[PDB]
């Protein structure tokens, strides 16, 4: 356990923390959960979660001793989650028993195979012209409008008979829009089989930071339990 | 006591060790002779900007408390004597015995203290009366290319109001030293000085007190005012100043910014220029408007001190160069000038008549890219409305002159237009009193039958 | 006379002590390799190393040579291709050259200057014909890559054999297969007996490429200050 | 708690708190000085905390322009941020930054009713959905770019583009007429304005139902930041619990983030890209998605945005375009081409411009519109050097009625009767519509393009050409 | 009562004193020492000090080479800021930056008076201003922008536009027959050109009415600054206290500017935009604020300053408009069309193009040629993309003149014989004010494109008209 001696914009410097792992979660009297970043040789950068205006220096800080988990599991789908295991939209706890590391390791070259398998999303452009697989990584690059959503919500909507567990991510937007999009989504059903993590603008940075990590992490369970996913980032 | 010890000198930045009283804003003496003033209260020391020539102050030097902000001595014991940013003579002529003093740190006048912009103010330029109107109170800039007609406008502006019970502060802000008499004499030699006064901060002198040069100024002008005046100040130039300003930050150990120039700049001039003002009834009903001067590098007006000025003041005359050379003077660009008072502050004949000539002249410089039976009346009515504008150095014009041959262009009344203009004049001088003098009482035009006649009359001759 | 070095940071060192050592001074790491001081704060002294720094660690010793930045010169370089260090290059036994000159040398001015009436015999026809040169003058060759600078510079050097000019061909940032090309026609023309070639390639600290052109010119005013021509080309200043 | 002043550097003050307790962030202070001898100067001040440090010292942003300011002065805590009155007894009034009344009708007690500025964001369980057509009059933001009600409204401009003059539009039609309670909060603007529009607003009738909010320039970064928030909390108390309507006009809040650059460099922080401070994003979402509408009650908000450099690829700009729900853009172009209003068709967007909530009478069209727009920029330019008759006739021809489009998209407005003269006229979206039919009809071919400068209802065209 | 070396960094070295000793701005410090050892060397070395930084030290600036100076070695304080000979003494001899001779003929005593350096510049109860026309009988120059007696006069150039050339030929058509005291300060310039113009003033009789001090390239950071103050503190002098009007060339008093920013980031002060130090603009006009007309005599001096690049938006440069009386600009791109001088019409001005001043004849021909100037500039783009043949009949007779006149704009300098077939060629005022009413009316325009290069009078134009069939 160790002392707060700065504070300000969600960043901290500790002192003490002498056992902190890089990674590490800490926590505080308040219950905001934070991030170690930066180790130096007299004081320890936390990185805050949640809204900070309640610290004061002076705070006792205390390792929890285990890096970040995020829990899965099937039931999830349909929920509205944070990047964290947080809910969102309320009914009740999340349905999860079983909880993944963020830090998992890359497949190496040995365990991979050749794709001949495609995805589809219904357009005719970009179904046949640019044509992607079922193990592809594929990049979209734009200023805003245009159009860059219709092409995610086209992608999850479509794949109805072809299975697919699919996870949209929304990173830094208003609330608005994602309820928008989401009730728009609820109108054909895709609620059945896709899971959205939301992390708005008056979140904390920090969420914006770890929403991608949680949007391949929910994802990676049902690959090794030997399943089909699809990952889809806003922005 | 309030004493000190200097252990730090350079490029008239001193610091200094004690002090403990010492408020920002004070003044505080050296043994030399010359002032300082803090800007900086770090923990142990304090940052002091010295206020003229620096070369006797030593390590271990003493440094003495005064105990007041910053001040101005004014009065009507100034008026026609060329002074320094502080209150010492430059023509020297004995001191100017002053004994009230301004501090010019104040608060600025808030709302319900200030009215709206009513009575018209005349330079005797077609070009500017007419096109881009100006009213007294308001905050009209102009920016422009270096050697492009800027110093005339203020001259002229000056030597024509003297009809007027006005007063006017001019300022000559970071120029060689000599070359402000070219100025001071010629307004001596049609009299426009016998009711100003002149503020110079030459090269010579350090440049901390470019920063205060044209901080003076307005508050000469402020003192003057809180009784019924119509008062005008000019710098004729603030460009330099924010260079001044800039590599005074510079060596106080004060990070930089979106360029050299620090991010403080936009402040600055809020503090400036917002000082000006036109109070109500219930507090006077004076007037201070400025004309300030700003220069660019090679008439960018995108860059970060053109539109940083731009978003205070109350308009904009731009200057272009390349007009300038085409013969056509001032090179007023009749498309990008604004101004945002309008026709508040305007005598009432002009509405009648060219009210909306600004948007034709836009119109008629929008369609000459294009042009390079309607549209070629619209040509030759806005070849002509050019024509017209014209105007030379030293040879204004008065307003009650102005609205008559405004109405013949605007009525649809190339080679000889300019001396058509002359002509008129004098026929308007020896015969036309009688609408004269009702252009000089009512401030509405007369009948319009008899300046038909006038006007036919004359195209007859 | 004593001290440790302390920092070995990318090429650039730190030193302790040293009290009596001038700037522009020759240093010697126990390791073997040459350096130069440039700074000299209040209690710490710069220094600059002209060879390969992987060998220093801290708390090495190091060592005042005692002199400014003295090259050798003389008539035994002649045949040789040498480091600007003053070391050779392709072997044959150590220089017994004696006499040295400071490459910081103050340069002569006022009252000890000609005009110029005599031509520099290039004998490319073009540049003669055009664009003449004398000596004592300094032209610049400058341009785009891949167009044939250098063969100007070979052509020059080899046609200096009838004006008994004594020269030197400078070296810097270039490919050994270049360097080794040009060599091998100038042994085979038999102008290496009389010209002094330097090189610093493209393999070698920066330093070394920054010092090259001085020692290339001090190792070539010597043989004017005794009376004779000299003519010296730089590879590339860029 | 007492403290001690012990630094100052102008927008920055540095205090420390030895007493053993420590002010929270966000909390207000005060300071009182009487001088000792007639060269001080007495004073009477507040300032905000934004930092910690660890040996018990605090920073401080200035909201008023200070000098005279001394070591060794004693500073007192509140406990709480800057509080804002709110209910029945602020309609009618002009405050400033800590709440105190601009205006000479008098005194507010202090029994009134204050809310905090800063609180929490709404949730995603409550925010409204569902979005309706709001008419304004003007002829290009009513069809192209409409304004969903209860949403975010922002006008995009460079440096004199005539953004006031059409907000000044907007409040005077508007704000008329709904029974909304109404608030107008100036953040980066003239002082002049800020004057002239509580006489004006003292003269329409408007001052029963609007309350006002200034401090404009003439004061440090400290002001112009929570000037936004104050009109926020305000509208905050009236939404919440009385549950009525809100109109919002924000005006320059681009001024928020400028001013947050300029103590950035004073407060440890580094520079970033042009030179914004690093917390760009984390400050200004704190202030974008509180003013957001509910299913208790719906706020219109209305915003002026000032383009730092005349260009949009500036982190600023960047920053903001991803709050709005329809964004009008004005571009200097169109400003010195003397068609006013300076919005260019092509730029602006809405989410609006569904089959759902225009119907199909006004998708067509204006899809017909903007798309001949967008062709027609790419052909004049060529125009400028193959000529005029080089091109063909049928391309010609899409000069030949774009330019038409284009000059009838100015509007004589009613606010602008001092600039032009003129007292205006008036269309409802219907006549919109129809009137581009019309001129996509063929039906105005013969008619010179000059005509249609200016101009409102398109049966005043007919008009001018009678009158030419 | 002695000083210290403690820290030397190149150009800058930092000096130590004791209590109540420290030296003012300017003063000059001596160092002197004799090898000890066998491993020191000799050097004799002469300090400016610029800034005080506590703890009983201040920074100076090395007016030599710093090389071999050994840490804690004497320092001597002469209290007095760099003197320098001044008077009758110092005509037809040459001297240093520090102001010894360095023409070997002799030396100069001490019983010559020697004067600081620096001086406050004068009041304006002293000041005085005046217009009259200095004339050098160029074409391009003497209509456009005329030159005022006491002013100053600006050029503005590349790296190699003929700076120098122009220079030279203002002297072999002024500086001889103008009948006043001639100084020559060689700031920066090529070694070669300095000794070369020795002997060009020795053998031609017109030394005994000269002075020069120079500071080539060679010179350390030091003493290229002071090179133009040891020069202007010898024409103040001839101005002041014997009444005789003055003449003073400076080529390239740029690398004053250039010379800080080498020192500055060694100095320890934070910089500027593009690196300079944060004291371009007061520095500047401490130094041109001295070079000014006096109710006693008249200082006229004509200066060139070095632009770093084919940019003149650089602030080193851009600041320098606010001293100038006369400007004259170059370009590279309007020498390369076989031009000379290049001298851009429409950027280069002069306060003396007034109407009052010059006549209405003169005034009117200046407005003429700038007027027809700015619509051939303007028409640039379209007729480099399609071709002259597109514009009007009333834009192509317009295209038919612009260029005869830039051609005429030429002139062969008396420096250029050595490169031309023919010598320098004289047209006074009242030839060049003539000149261009011919073509502008009609009269000569007719003539081919290439006749009017290089050319004087208008008569000549016809014969070489003539000459080529
Ligand atoms: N095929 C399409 N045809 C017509 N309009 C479309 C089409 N696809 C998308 N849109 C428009 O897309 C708009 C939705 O906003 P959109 O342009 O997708 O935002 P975006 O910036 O591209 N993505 P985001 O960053 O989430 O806002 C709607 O107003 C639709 O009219
Ligand atoms: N109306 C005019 N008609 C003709 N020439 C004019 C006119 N107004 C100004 N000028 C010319 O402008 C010249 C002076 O240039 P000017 O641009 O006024 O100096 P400036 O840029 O103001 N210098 P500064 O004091 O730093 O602002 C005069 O010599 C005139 O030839
Ligand atoms: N005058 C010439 N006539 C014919 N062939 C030539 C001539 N000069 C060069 N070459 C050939 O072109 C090649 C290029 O010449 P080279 O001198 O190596 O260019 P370079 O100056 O080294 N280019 P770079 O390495 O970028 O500086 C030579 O190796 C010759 O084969
Ligand atoms: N209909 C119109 N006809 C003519 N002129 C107009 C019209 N509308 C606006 N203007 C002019 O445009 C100016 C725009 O003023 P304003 O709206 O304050 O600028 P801005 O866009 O707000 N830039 P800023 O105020 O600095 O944020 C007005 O002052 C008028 O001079
Ligand atoms: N009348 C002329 N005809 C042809 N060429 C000329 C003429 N006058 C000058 N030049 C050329 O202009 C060049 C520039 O002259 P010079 O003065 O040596 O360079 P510079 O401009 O002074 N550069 P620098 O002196 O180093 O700052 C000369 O080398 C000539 O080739
Ligand atoms: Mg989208
Ligand atoms: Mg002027
Ligand atoms: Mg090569
Ligand atoms: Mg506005
Ligand atoms: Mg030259």
């Amino acid at each position: 356990v160790g002392t707060v001696i700065q504070v300000g914009d969600g960043i901290a410097r500790a002192h003490g923390l002498d056992n902190v792992m890089s990674g590490e979660l800490v926590e505080f009297a308040n219950g905001v959960m934070g991030m170690a970043l930066n180790l130096e040789e007299n004081n320890v950068g936390i990185v805050i979660l949640g809204p900070y205006t309640g610290i004061k220096e002076g705070d006792e800080v205390r390792r929890t001793g285990r890096i970040m988990e995020v829990p899965v599991g099937e039931a999830l789908i349909g929920r509205v989650v944070n990047p964290l295991g947080q809910p969102v939209d309320g009914l009740g706890p999340v349905e999860t028993t079983e909880t993944r590391p963020i830090e998992s390791r890359a497949p190496g070259v040995m365990d991979r195979r050749s794709v001949h398998e495609p995805l589809q999303t219904g357009i005719k452009a970009i179904d046949a012209l640019v044509p992607i697989g079922r193990g592809q990584r594929e990049l979209i690059i734009g200023d805003r409008q245009t159009g860059k959503t219709s092409v995610a919500i086209d992608t999850i909507i479509n794949q109805k008979d072809q299975n697919m567990i699919s996870i949209y991510v929304a990173i830094g937007q208003k609330e608005s829009t994602v309820r928008t999009v989401v009730e728009t989504l609820r109108k054909h059903g895709a609620l059945d089989y896709t899971i959205v993590v939301t992390a708005s603008a008056s979140q904390p940075a920090p969420l914006l930071f770890l929403a991608p990590y949680a949007g391949v992490a929910m994802g990676e369970y049902f690959m090794y339990k030997g399943k089909h996913v699809l990952v889809v980032y806003d922005d | 006591s309030d004493v000190g010890t200097v252990i730090q000198v350079g490029d008239g930045i001193a610091r200094a060790h004690g002090l403990d009283n010492v408020m920002s804003g004070e003044l505080v003496e050296f043994a030399n002779g010359v002032m300082g003033m803090a800007l900086n209260l770090e923990e142990n020391n304090v940052g002091i900007v010295i206020l003229g020539p620096y070369t006797g102050i030593k390590e271990g030097d003493e440094v003495r408390r005064t105990g007041r902000i910053m001040e101005v001595p004014v009065g009507e014991a100034l008026i026609g004597r060329v002074v320094n940013p502080l209150g010492q003579p430059v023509d020297g002529l004995g001191p100017v015995e002053t004994t009230e003093t301004r501090p010019i740190e104040s608060r600025a006048p808030g709302v319900m203290d200030r009215r709206s912009v009513h009575e018209p103010l005349q330079t005797g330029i077609k070009a500017i009366d007419a096109l881009v109107p100006i009213g007294r109170g308001q905050r009209e800039l102009i920016i422009g290319d270096r050697q492009t007609g800027k110093t005339s406008v203020a001259i002229d502006t000056i030597i024509n109001q003297k009809d007027q019970n006005m007063i006017s502060i001019y300022v000559a802000i970071g120029q060689k030293e000599s070359t402000v008499r070219t100025v001071v004499e010629t307004l001596r030699k049609h009299g426009a000085l016998d009711y100003t006064i002149v503020v110079t901060a030459s090269a010579s002198q350090p440049a901390p007190l470019l920063f205060l040069a044209p901080y003076a100024g307005v508050a000469m002008g402020e003192y003057f005012m809180y009784k019924g005046k119509h008062v005008l100040v000019v710098y004729d130039d603030l460009s330099k100043q924010a260079a001044a300003y800039r590599e005074l930050s510079l060596l106080l150990r004060r990070p930089p910014g979106r360029e050299a120039y620090p991010g403080d700049i936009f402040y600055l001039h809020s503090r400036l220029l917002e000082r000006a003002a036109k109070l109500s009834d219930a507090k006077g009903g004076g007037s201070l408007t400025a004309l300030p001067f700003v220069e660019t590098q090679a008439g960018d007006i995108s860059a970060y001190i053109p539109t940083n000025v731009i978003s205070i003041t109350d308009g904009q005359i731009f200057l272009q160069s390349d007009l300038f050379f085409s013969g056509v003077r001032p090179a007023i660009n009749a498309g990008l000038s604004v101004s945002r008072v309008g026709g508040a502050a305007q005598i009432k004949a002009m509405k009648k008549v060219a009210g909306t000539l600004r948007l034709d002249l836009a119109a008629y410089r929008e369609l000459e890219a294009f042009a390079q039976k309607a549209t070629q009346a619209k040509l030759a009515r806005g070849a002509r409305t050019v024509e017209v504008l014209k105007q030379d150095l030293h040879q204004p014009i008065p307003v009650e002159k102005q609205v008559l041959i405004i109405y013949a262009l605007t009525r649809g009344f190339v080679e000889d237009v300019r001396r058509f203009e002359k002509e008129f004049y004098l026929f308007l001088d020896q015969n036309g009193q009688h609408l004269l003098e009702h252009i000089r009482t009512t401030k509405d035009l007369p009948n319009e039958d008899d300046l038909n006649k006038a006007i036919e009359a004359f195209k007859k001759t | 006379d004593v001290g440790t070095v302390i920092q070995v940071g990318d090429g650039i060192a730190r030193a302790h002590g040293l009290d009596n050592v001038m700037s522009g001074e020759l240093v010697e790491f126990a390791n073997g390799v040459m350096g130069m001081a440039l700074n000299l704060e209040e209690n710490n002294v710069g220094i600059v190393i002209l060879g390969p720094y992987t060998g220093i660690k801290e708390g090495d010793e190091v060592r005042r040579t005692g002199r400014i930045m003295e090259v050798p010169v003389g008539e035994a370089l002649i045949g040789r291709v040498v480091n600007p260090l003053g070391q050779p290059v392709d072997g044959l036994g150590p220089v017994e050259t004696t006499e040295t000159r400071p490459i910081e040398s103050r340069a002569p001015g006022v009252m000890d200057r000609r005009s110029v009436h005599e031509p520099l015999q290039t004998g490319i026809k073009a540049i003669d014909a055009l664009v003449p040169i004398g000596r004592g003058q300094r032209e610049l060759i400058i341009g785009d890559r891949q167009t044939g600078k250098t063969s100007v510079a070979i052509d020059t050097i080899i046609n200096q054999k009838d004006q008994n000019m004594i020269s030197i061909y400078v070296a810097i940032g270039q490919k050994e297969s270049t360097v080794r090309t040009v060599v091998e026609t100038l042994r085979k023309h038999g102008a290496l007996d009389y010209t002094i070639v330097v090189t610093a390639s493209a393999s070698q600290p920066a330093p070394l490429l920054f010092l090259a052109p001085y020692a290339g010119v001090a190792m070539g005013e010597y043989f004017m200050y005794k009376g004779k021509h000299v003519l010296v080309v730089y590879d590339d200043l860029s | 708690t007492r403290g001690r002043v012990i630094q100052v550097m102008g927008p920055v003050v540095d205090v420390k708190f030895e007493n053993g307790h420590l002010p929270a962030i966000y909390n207000a202070l005060k300071i009182q000085h009487k001088a000792r001898n007639e060269n001080e100067v007495d004073i009477d001040l507040t300032l905000e905390v934004a930092l910690h440090l660890g040996d018990d010292t605090v920073r401080t942003i200035a909201m008023a322009s200070t000098d005279g300011l001394i070591r060794g002065m004693e500073v007192i805590d509140t406990g709480a941020p800057i509080s804002v009155p709110v209910g029945e007894v602020t309609l009618g009034r002009v405050f400033n930054v800590l709440g105190e009344p601009i205006d000479l009708e008098g005194d507010i007690p202090a029994d009134a009713r204050r809310d905090p500025i800063h609180r929490p964001a709404p949730k995603f369980e409550e925010l409204a959905t569902e979005v309706e057509i709001l008419e304004t009059g003007i002829k290009v933001v009513d069809l192209l770019a409409p304004y969903i009600k209860g949403g975010k409204i922002g006008l995009f401009g460079g440096a004199g583009v005539g953004k006031t003059v059409l907000i000044q539009e907007l409040i005077h039609n508007i704000a008329q007429e709904h029974g909304g309670i109404s608030v107008f909060a100036g953040v980066g603007e003239r002082t002049r304005e800020g004057n002239d529009l509580y006489h004006e607003m003292k003269d329409s009738g408007v001052i029963s139902k609007t309350a006002m909010v200034f401090g404009q320039m003439n004061e440090p970064p400290g002001a112009r930041m929570r000037v936004a928030l104050t009109g926020l909390t305000m509208a905050e108390y009236f939404r919440d619990e009385q549950g009525q309507d809100v109109l919002l006009f924000i005006d320059n809040i681009f001024r928020f983030t400028q001013a947050g650059s300029e103590v950035s460099a004073l407060l440890g922080r580094m520079p970033s890209a042009v030179g914004y401070q690093p917390t760009l994003a984390t400050e200004m979402g704190q202030l974008q998605e509180r003013i957001t509408s509910t299913a208790k009650g719906s706020i219109t908000s209305i915003q002026a945005i000032y383009v730092p450099a005349d260009d949009y690829t500036d982190p600023a700009p960047a920053t903001t375009f991803s709050h709005l729900d329809a964004t009008t853009n004005l571009e200097r172009k169109l400003a010195e081409m003397g068609i006013y209003p300076a919005v260019d068709p092509l730029a602006s967007t809405s989410r609006a411009l569904a089959p759902e909530i225009v119907g199909e009478e006004h998708y067509q069209v204006a899809r017909k519109v903007q798309q001949t727009l967008q062709r027609y920029k790419e052909l004049q330019d060529i125009i400028a050097i193959l000529g005029m008759d080089e091109l063909s006739d049928e391309d010609k021809l899409v000069v030949h009625r774009a330019r038409r489009i284009q000059f009838f998209l100015s509007q004589n407005f009613h606010v602008a009767e001092q600039f032009t003269g003129q007292p205006g006229s008036y269309v409802p979206v219907k006549e919109t519509v129809r009137g581009f039919k019309e001129i996509l009809e063929g039906k105005y071919d013969h008619l010179p393009e000059d005509a249609f400068r200016l101009v409102g209802r398109i049966e005043e065209v007919v008009e001018k050409a009678k009158a030419m």
